[PDB]
């Protein structure tokens, strides 16, 4: 993916530029498809975030994440939904099945600093799903 | 194309929702 | 888009114009119109409604609408505002009695929004007499100078004489067409 | 409780008739064109007539009253909803709603009254399953009605599964004269012209406030509908429990879905009007229109109509962007625009004359309305996750549905 | 790249530039933009939406868009303020009621991060009558001196006159324009 190997280094530099702690409508991409993001993708996502850096061990911001889910919305039309936390206090767990990206303590749940740390086994694991089974439905 | 937003293809379900 | 065919009509004269006749009752505005359009001093009985002609001079055709100064006919000058180019104010200078209620009148209709392209055109009638005031004791009494953003100009004429109406029409005539 | 379902004209003569339970004599529908006469004339006309004992409920069709005279305290919802199923029905058959239609299919349409409703009972109501046992152009009656499956006919075979969505949006604004927006509901619409090969069951799935909620998800732009009403098809026991849209979709274009909702957001729209109206001189017309919604969206073929006056005549348009065109018939001045994007700042100044006699009697103050459509537009953010296709043969689908953005009751409240 | 025709295009004059219409209603806001535009004292109906015009000189078309100062149309200042390179406001010093209401809207125009790049544009309406204050009572009273990171002039204009006009017009093209 040219494109997104493109949007990598803007986007790991804008992440980097906000810290850890105007325009109105809803405006939608001519024939561009809009779905979650799938189990396979996410893990692909994953992989390729670690690859290329910047996505474990940083410092997790609501800032940061939201930036990182609109680019990747931005990207490959994946709902921005799919790169949630488990419920603290603690490490939380990937929301989607596959990712391969969860959320740890670095040091109130809220005041808390958590960190993006790769998961092998959370892509293969559904700790999330098992911690939450009424969440996974 | 149509007027009025063109058609886009659509997913089958939530694949982040397991 | 061609303009051949005005340009022609323009060549031999075109525009035509529009007056209006408003003034007190018995101030010579039916023995001014028929002045104006025949020549001569016609004895008319009261204004009960109005008197409607045209005039051509110059090669243009200025209808005039004479209107009455009743206290049932002044409120319908109104009426006869619309669809107006032009407007003669009759003065009695005479009526000394009558020059407040005509000041009155006059500052009534010229305080109209719908009447502010029509220029001010004021005849000293009744310019015969020794009691008739002049062109300018008679335009100071009625403000003339005080009516902003307006363009009049005061001509004296006798009924019975009809001297002035020519050059009350050249003065209406420049003021209104801004042609060689 | 409709004791008869009559279809009558302008003219008092009654298109066509059905009786359905013979309790009420076919000469009370004479008496009803002096009553509905009399009633208009005095104010006191109403859908639901009454002529003495026996109730004859009239709709204003496009060309004729469906009277359905009734003697007991039937169900007058009931009788509204046959009435209104009828009228779809003749509209599915005929696509003209007029006298001309209404005397060329009489022999197709007393089997079609025939087999809807017996003993004031409506059985019949699917348009499809009507035309596959009533034709204008018989055999036994089709299995699917007698199924429990009356939404999906069993069999349709295709060469395409093609599904074919509209995501429709109602925005009405109530804008009252001193600025301020009393009424500001956004009503959704998800129809689908679903075309394909059997009978899928589909399984909706959007990104729902509600759901997002439930499934822990509750964090990003989820649409929170007021009002959510499921079509037929729709099974209503999957989205008590757990908000699962499942259901068998139509052969065509059907409203599954419509959400119903109050916004908060400000309008797409900013039209400033002025009355610069003189006393029977002249009239001063100025409309200033700013347009709140986003730059990237463009509202195609935006007409903000405002209403000149009644009696007024010879005006003059000074507008910037735009055709200014006065209709006679409406008595208005419609800010007729091609193409508007957002953000656009659109002024107009008119200028006419009005009569010197002045009008005998007030003619009020209608609101100015415009009818602005923005297609491409999802304002209310509520996103599509998946549309469940299952098919017991197996296929692969490939819907298709497009976001539309409309102007509904859009109308602000004159000076 | 290459900006050769950038250059031929402003050797002969390229730049327009933007300016905006604010202020109270009947301040001279509409008699300001026809006298500016046209150059003429133009009676205007009040102002209920919006007025667009474009001024060309020396080179530049600066655009005008007319607001009004109505309490409905006083809002709507926000929605002019998009796509707008220049700011004009126009002050009713012989309104000392509403000279209080003026420097209040003035102050909360001035207090928005999106109105931060427009210059300040005051110009000293209704100076005609003896009422009318001079360029600096009307600037404290305002307190122009204390809009920090602010480049506003204290201009006074006459609507019947028009004199001042060219002094704000050259004033407000040196502090726009850092050219030669
Ligand atoms: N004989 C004479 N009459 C004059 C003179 N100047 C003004 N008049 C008056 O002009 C009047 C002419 O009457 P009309 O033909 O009816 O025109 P009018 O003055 O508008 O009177 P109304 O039509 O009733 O409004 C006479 O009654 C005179 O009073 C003048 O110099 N000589
Ligand atoms: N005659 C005159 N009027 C002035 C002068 N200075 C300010 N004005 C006012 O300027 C107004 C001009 O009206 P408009 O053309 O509509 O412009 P405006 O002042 O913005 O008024 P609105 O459009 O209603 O907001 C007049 O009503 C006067 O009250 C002046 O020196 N002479
Ligand atoms: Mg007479
Ligand atoms: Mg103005």
């Amino acid at each position: 993916s040219k494109s997104s190997v493109i949007g990598w280094p803007a986007v790991r530099e804008r992440m980097r530029r906000a810290e850890p702690a105007e325009e109105v409508g809803f405006p939608v991409t001519p024939q561009v498809p809009l779905r979650p993001m799938t189990y396979k993708a996410a893990v692909d996502l994953s992989h390729f975030l670690k690859e290329k850096g910047g996505l474990e061990g940083l410092i997790h911001s609501q800032r940061r994440q939201d930036i990182l889910d609109l680019w990747i919305y931005h990207t490959q039309g994946y709902f921005p939904d799919w790169q949630n936390y488990t419920p603290g206090p603690g490490v939380r767990y990937p929301l989607t099945f596959g990712w391969c990206y969860k959320l740890v303590p670095v040091e109130d749940p809220e005041r808390e600093v958590l960190e993006w740390r790769f998961d092998s086994r959370l892509a293969f694991h559904h700790v999330a799903r098992e911690l939450h089974p009424e969440y996974f439905k | 194309d149509r007027k009025g937003g063109s058609y886009s293809q659509a997913a089958g379900s939530d694949s982040a929702q397991s | 888009g061609n303009i051949f065919a005005n340009l022609f009509k323009g060549l031999f004269g075109k525009k035509e114009m529009r007056i209006l006749m408003v003034g007190l009752d018995a101030a010579g505005k039916t023995t001014i119109l028929y002045k104006l359009k025949l020549g001569e001093i016609v004895t008319t009985i009261p204004t009960i409604g109005f008197n409607v002609e045209t005039v051509e001079y110059k090669n243009i055709s200025f209808t005039v609408w004479d209107v009455g100064g009743q206290d049932k006919i002044r409120p319908l000058w109104r009426h006869y505002f619309q669809n107006t180019q032009g407007l003669i104010f009759v003065v009695d200078s005479n009526d000394r009695e009558r020059v407040n209620e005509a000041r009155e009148e006059l500052m009534r209709m010229l305080a109209e929004d719908e009447l502010r392209d029509a220029v001010l055109l004021v005849f000293a009638n009744k310019q015969d007499l020794p009691n008739a005031m002049n062109a300018a004791e008679i335009t100071d009494k009625l403000g003339l100078h005080s009516l902003r953003h307006r363009n009049w100009y005061i001509q004296a004429t006798c009924a019975t004489s009809g001297d002035g109406l020519y050059e009350g029409l050249d003065w209406l005539s420049n003021q209104l067409r801004n042609q060689k | 409780s409709a004791s008869a379902v009559y279809v009558l004209d302008l003219k008092g003569k009654v298109l066509i008739c059905r009786n359905y339970r013979g309790d009420v004599d076919m000469s009370e529908v004479e008496h009803f064109m002096p009553i509905l006469m009399e009633k208009e004339e005095e104010g006191m006309l109403s859908p639901i007539l009454a002529h003495g004992g026996v109730r004859f409920m009239w709709i204003k069709h496009n060309n004729l009253y469906l009277v359905a005279t009734s003697k007991k305290n039937a169900c007058v919802s009931l009788v509204f909803s046959f009435l209104y199923k009828v009228v779809q029905v003749f509209s599915e058959y005929f696509k003209e709603l007029e006298e001309e239609s209404i005397r060329d299919n009489f022999v197709i349409i007393y089997e079609l009254l025939d087999e809807l409703m017996d003993f004031g009972y409506p059985q019949t109501t699917d348009s499809k399953i009507l035309q596959e046992y009533i034709t204008q152009e018989a055999p036994r009656p089709p299995a699917t009605v007698t199924n429990a499956v009356s939404w999906r006919s069993e069999g349709i075979k295709y060469r395409k599964n093609e599904v074919f969505l509209d995501v429709i949006e109602a925005v009405n604004l109530l804008v009252s004269a001193n600025g301020n927006v009393l009424r500001s509901e956004i009503v959704g619409s998800i129809k689908m012209r679903v075309f394909l090969s059997g009978m899928p069951e589909l399984r909706l799935g959007l990104n729902d406030k509600v759901l997002f909620d439930n499934t822990g998800r509750g964090k990003s732009k989820s649409v929170e509908l007021e009002d959510v009403k499921f079509h037929q098809c729709v099974r209503l026991s999957r989205f008590e429990n757990d908000r699962t849209i499942s259901f068998i979709p139509p052969d065509g274009e059907f409203e599954l879905m419509s959400y119903r909702l109050n916004t908060h957001v400000k309008p797409l729209i900013w039209i400033e009007s002025v009355i610069e109206k003189h006393s029977h001189s002249r009239i001063e017309y100025m409309v200033k229109a700013k347009s709140q919604f986003k730059r990237r969206s463009t509202a195609n073929n935006v007409e903000i109509h405002i209403p000149v006056p009644n009696d007024a005549d010879s005006p003059k348009f000074k507008t910037t962007v735009g055709s200014v065109k006065w209709v006679p018939e409406n008595s208005e001045i419609v800010w007729s625009v091609k193409s508007f994007p957002g953000g656009k700042e659109y002024l107009m100044r008119a200028h006419f004359g009005l009569p010197s006699v002045e009008a005998e009697d007030k003619e009020g103050k209608p609101p100015i309305s415009v009818k602005f459509e923005i297609p491409y537009f999802t304002t209310s953010g509520i996103q599509v996750r998946y549309l469940k296709i299952i098919e017991k043969s197996g296929y692969q689908a490939l819907p298709w549905v497009r976001y539309i953005t409309q102007n509904g009751d859009y109308q602000l409240r004159t000076q």
